């Protein structure tokens, strides 16, 4: 996954679209938190709120398209 | 320490899992 490709970009967009529930073009703690809970996984909406508060470039408390596409390409083969 | 990346990846994996299944 280290090398970029069509799949990769499309992958980021897909994942992004899934999180942006309100569909405002950005992801929020509540938006993701809901997705994390509905899935039945760690509903620690607190952990995210804290993590987002950090990666948040504008400090708006939301994750933009680029950030997600980046923080996801950090590792994982 | 770490855990942020895992949470992000775990959510994506589960999110897609639901997408493939087509549930809800
Ligand atoms: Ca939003
Ligand atoms: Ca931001």
């Amino acid at each position: 996954a280290d090398q970029l490709t069509e799949e990769q970009i499309a992958e980021f967009k897909e994942a992004f679209s899934l999180f942006d529930k309100d569909g405002d073009g950005t992801i929020t703690t509540k938006e993701l938190g809901t997705v994390m809970r509905s899935l039945g996984q760690n509903p620690t909406e607190a952990e995210l709120q804290d993590m987002i508060n950090e990666v948040d470039a504008d400090g708006n408390g939301t994750i933009d398209f680029p950030e997600f596409l980046t923080m996801m390409a950090r590792k994982m083969k | 320490g770490t855990g942020a990346a895992l949470s992000w990846q775990a959510a994506i994996d589960a999110a897609r899992q639901a997408k493939l299944m087509g549930s809800a």
